[PDB]
């Protein structure tokens, strides 16, 4: 709720990081017909992703207008995707984008390169467009590098404002804290029995072990690249 | 300061500075009855709606507009100009014959 | 600019190693198959190598071979019984 | 500046997956083996380049380095980040950080509080920077030169810091020795212990000798002649060289059998991204 | 639009460029007096984004320039006109700044009409 | 290995992609996995 | 040999497709050449 109704965007050029740990993520929640226009995930289809457990979730929330929001796939390249926000190739995550124009917001058009994925640049050096090496807040080849979107109220679709949200989730590799809602039940050991250890499925006997373990370490593999050892939640 | 002097006066029109300007000239048009209009930027480049026939090429100390077959109705000046330094400095100046 | 260049390839990618067994010594000696002993560095680009790597790219014990040129080996005069094949006649040991 | 030899130093776990008596191959960027090494020694504390990570260790007796601070220019102009520490706690920020430790900071975009971090301490450390993503691997070793030996690294704190950092700062609290090395691309073959540490691994690119071991997968390699796939290190230099013409091309006029060449396409007037 | 609006060697008129379709305050509004028979030659030169003013260096002081964003146009004032002065003056627009690399200001498009 | 594939486990790419889409990536790891069938028995009847 | 490929050579699918679609054409080019690397393997074996 503070991602989604907080009416009050971050700029572009200066998207704020926030960080979702430690809870259950019910995704049922977000799927209201008039907002969520645009769910385009990559690496996990929309309808399966309730029953998956995640490790680091991070929401990103910005305004761009209605026609820039192509640039925000990866790949793609443009003045808001090359100057003020840029998406990795491998990415894992879901760009959920509605329109906003019932309900100042600044991107940077001027830059010495193109920036790396998952950066910010926020600063206001004056970009000199010229020989003259000019420090002056303002001159003849001297320009600032930020300047307001002024969405125009009038205009349908083309320069409107719409809000974007991506939740970038790194897939279950660690020990995670971030879940969707499911039952959780006794285990049974010493017996064939079908289980889900967060997310991982399969069959076999659970047992005990003398193994040792670390905090950084949830997962246990063998020769063959599967999943050997677990520690259970809980 | 900056000067010039068109060496002109397939047609290529060729404009000399005495400092390297590297690449930060335009060439202008302008018409008999109408105001100058903009054909090259950044000594290499086409503005929108010029047609493609205009051509700018060279940097540094030489530079050169190739207009190729020599289209009709372009009977126009053709002028230098450079944006390096202030002040801002026009060339010489030289029209097409036929 | 029209000017003819020519392009040799830097990218060698078979490489034979002779080890006397890493229990017995750690020397080793590297022999490249069909090359001359003068296109060793250009072949493997031993500028941007190692410094280890370079030892065994140009050095004094080289003795070319029809299997190719030999580096890290001393080649004597005498004759014994074959231990390490190598190509051609030549075999190798750590003596 | 002086300079030391690295004997097998640097190892950390590349990822979270508990292997036991295994020997795995990876390829990361790893502390090249029997690399070399800025001995920067106390009586200083000079600018270096945070390029491709860096390898860090100390071997403080006593408290004396407590942290470092990374960026571009290190100045207000842009954001830089701060991992300084006291004996309490650890304060990781990422502000502009007016130096002379930080005079004024108004922007603030992220701020996480931890445990302490911090001749008889082997204190090492990696950092990388990564798609945006601030990595720490650490280790604490009693030492009683670079200490020989192997030692692997565990991971510590993984953070989203999307900052230049090109350019780090040691910090001084004035007896210390704090080394620094530099990460480039390599393939180890690390062997896992029966429970779950790394206790030795090769540097392919190493010596040929490494490259028989890395072909073979073993840490043991036979009298005989062996031949090996070539894991020494690839050329990273580019060159691009395209025509300098500058005739457009005549695709306006054309909005019938008419052939276009000899001009370059723009096509912003097979895959059509590239 | 760049609509805009003797003999004796001391005159004060007044020459206005009016404005109209583009936004003002976003180029640098410029302007260029061409002699008849001979080429163009910029004598003026505003700035959007500051007060900063620079004009021809033939002659110093005698050319001034001003800005009204309210009513879009440029007011030259001109002192003590020569009477080899005289010539067909034109207002130009700077291209969009949007460009950046080279100088975009100091490129003139549109050169006003008439 | 995963021959083309996200991942080299089954249940993953289930658990992951859809069942339309799914399918594909499994063809891949289907035929890159018979194919080391094939060369393993062809090896032992040389062998034999 | 194309290998039901867009071009024999590596580097034209690489500069002509798009990244998610290049994938499909090497993978499709790597298996046809080493689908061919691997019959004469065995017909050497044979014949040893
Ligand atoms: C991060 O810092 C690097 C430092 O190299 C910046 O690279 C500069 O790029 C500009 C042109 O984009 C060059 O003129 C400079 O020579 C480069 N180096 C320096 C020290 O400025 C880079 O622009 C910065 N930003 C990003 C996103 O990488
Ligand atoms: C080490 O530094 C931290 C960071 O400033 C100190 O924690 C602060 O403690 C004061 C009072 O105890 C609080 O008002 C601040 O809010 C704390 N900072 C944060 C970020 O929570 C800590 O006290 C220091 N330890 C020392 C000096 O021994
Ligand atoms: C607040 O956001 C949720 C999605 O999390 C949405 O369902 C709800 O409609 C929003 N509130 C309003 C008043 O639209
Ligand atoms: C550091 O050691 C390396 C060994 O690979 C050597 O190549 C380099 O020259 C040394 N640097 C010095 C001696 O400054
Ligand atoms: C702080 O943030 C403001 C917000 O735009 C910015 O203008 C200013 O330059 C920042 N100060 C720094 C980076 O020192
Ligand atoms: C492994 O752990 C067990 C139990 O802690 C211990 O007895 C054994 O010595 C350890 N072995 C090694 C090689 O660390
Ligand atoms: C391209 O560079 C060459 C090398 O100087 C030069 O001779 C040629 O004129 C250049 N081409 C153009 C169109 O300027």
């Amino acid at each position: 709720d503070e991602v989604f109704n907080a009416t009050r965007f971050a700029s572009v050029y200066a998207w704020n990081r926030k960080r979702i740990s430690n809870c259950v993520a019910d995704y049922s929640v977000l799927y209201n017909l008039a907002p969520f226009f645009t769910f385009k995930c990559y690496g996990v289809s929309p309808t399966k992703l309730n029953d998956l457990c995640f490790t680091n979730v991070y929401a990103d929330s910005f305004v761009i207008r209605g026609d820039e929001v192509r640039q925000i796939a990866p790949g793609q390249t443009g003045n808001i995707a090359d100057y003020n926000y840029k998406l990795p190739d491998d990415f894992t995550g879901c760009v959920i984008a509605w329109n906003s124009n019932k309900l100042n917001y600044l991107y940077r058009l001027f830059r010495k390169s193109n920036l790396k994925p998952f950066e910010r640049d926020i600063s206001t050096e004056i970009y000199q467009a010229g020989n003259k090496p000019c420090n002056g807040v303002a001159g003849f080849n001297c320009y600032f590098p930020l300047r307001s979107y002024s969405f125009r109220p009038t205009y349908g679709v083309g320069h409107q404002p719409y809000r974007v949200v991506v939740l970038s989730f790194e897939l279950l590799h660690a020990p995670a804290t971030v879940c969707g809602p499911k039952k959780s039940t006794n285990l049974v050991k010493n017996k064939c029995v079908n289980f889900n250890f967060n997310g991982l499925k399969g069959t076999g006997v659970l047992t005990e072990s003398n193994k040792k373990f670390l905090p950084f370490q949830q997962f246990g593999r063998d020769i063959a690249d599967t999943t050997d050892a677990v520690r259970d939640p809980q | 300061a900056i000067r010039m002097t068109q060496s002109p006066s397939r047609v290529t029109i060729t404009c000399r500075a005495s400092q390297s300007i590297s690449s930060y000239l335009n060439w202008y048009q302008q018409k008999p009855g109408k105001a100058p209009n903009l054909l090259i930027y950044a000594a290499s480049s086409l503005e929108s709606g010029v047609p493609s026939r205009f051509s700018g090429s060279g940097s540094g100390t030489d530079f050169t507009l190739t207009i190729s077959s020599l289209q009709p109705e372009d009977f126009a000046t053709y002028y230098c100009q450079q944006s390096y330094s202030t002040p801002l400095t026009f060339g010489g100046g030289t029209k097409v014959e036929i | 600019t029209l000017e003819i260049l020519d392009i040799t390839p830097c990218s060698f990618g078979g490489v034979s190693v002779i080890t006397p067994g890493t229990n017995t010594s750690n020397q080793v000696a590297v022999l490249y198959q069909g090359v001359n002993c003068t296109e060793v560095p250009v072949a493997i680009h031993a500028d941007q190598l190692t410094p280890t790597w370079r030892v065994y790219s140009t050095g004094s014990n080289v003795f070319q071979t029809r299997a190719g040129c030999l580096i890290g080996a001393e080649y004597v005069n005498n004759s014994y019984e074959c231990d390490i094949p190598i190509g051609a006649g030549i075999c190798a040991s750590y003596q | 500046p002086a300079y030391t030899n690295s004997f097998t130093r640097g190892v950390y776990y590349p990822d979270k997956v508990f292997r036991s008596s295994v020997l795995h191959s990876t390829q990361d960027l790893f502390l090249p083996f029997f690399s070399n090494v800025t001995w920067f020694h106390v009586i200083d504390n000079p600018v270096l380049p945070f390029n491709d990570g860096v390898y860090f260790a100390s071997i403080e007796k006593s408290n004396i380095i407590r942290g470092w601070i990374f960026g571009t220019t290190l100045d207000s102009k842009t954001q830089s980040l701060l991992i300084v520490n006291n004996a309490t706690n650890v304060v990781i920020k990422v502000c502009e950080f007016q130096f002379c430790v930080y005079s004024s900071a108004n922007n603030c975009t992220f701020e996480y509080v931890s445990q302490p971090f911090l001749f008889k301490n082997l204190r090492e450390f990696v950092f990388k920077n990564i798609d945006g993503y601030f990595k720490i691997y650490s280790k604490h070793t009693p030492i009683i030169d670079l200490p020989q030996g192997f030692s692997a690294l565990e991971p510590l704190v993984d953070l989203p810091i999307g900052i230049n950092i090109t350019r780090f700062q040691t910090l001084l609290a004035l007896a210390a020795a704090y080394y620094v090395g530099y990460l480039q691309p390599r393939t180890f073959l690390l062997k896992y212990n029966e429970n779950g540490t790394i206790t030795d691994a090769v540097d392919c690119a190493l010596d040929p000798l490494s490259e028989t071991k890395c072909t073979l997968k073993s840490f043991t390699v036979e009298k005989g002649i062996y031949q090996t796939s070539n894991f020494r290190v690839q050329p990273t230099e580019s060159i691009v060289r395209f025509p300098n013409i500058t005739n457009l091309c005549p695709f306006d006029e054309v909005f019938n059998r008419k052939r276009i060449s000899n001009c370059v396409a723009d096509y912003s007037v097979v895959s059509p991204t590239k | 639009q760049l609509l805009e609006s003797l003999v004796q060697p001391g005159r004060s008129l007044r020459l206005s460029c009016a404005a109209s379709g583009f936004t003002f305050d976003d180029y640098a509004m410029h302007w260029v007096r061409q002699p008849p028979g001979k080429g163009l030659e910029w004598v003026s030169g505003s700035s959007w984004n500051s007060g900063s003013v620079v004009y021809a260096d033939s002659v110093k002081g005698r050319f001034t320039i001003s800005r009204d964003s309210a009513k879009n146009s440029l007011h030259l004032q001109m002192n003590s006109l020569r009477v080899e002065d005289t010539a067909l003056y034109y207002c130009a627009k700077a291209v969009d700044p949007t460009r950046g690399s080279y100088s975009p200001d100091y490129g003139f498009d549109i050169w006003g009409q008439g | 290995s995963k021959f083309g594939a996200i991942s080299s486990v089954l249940n993953d790419i289930f658990s992951r992609l859809d069942p339309p889409e799914a399918e594909v990536q499994i063809d891949r790891l289907i035929t890159g996995r018979l194919q080391s069938l094939q060369t393993y028995v062809t090896q032992q009847l040389i062998r034999a």
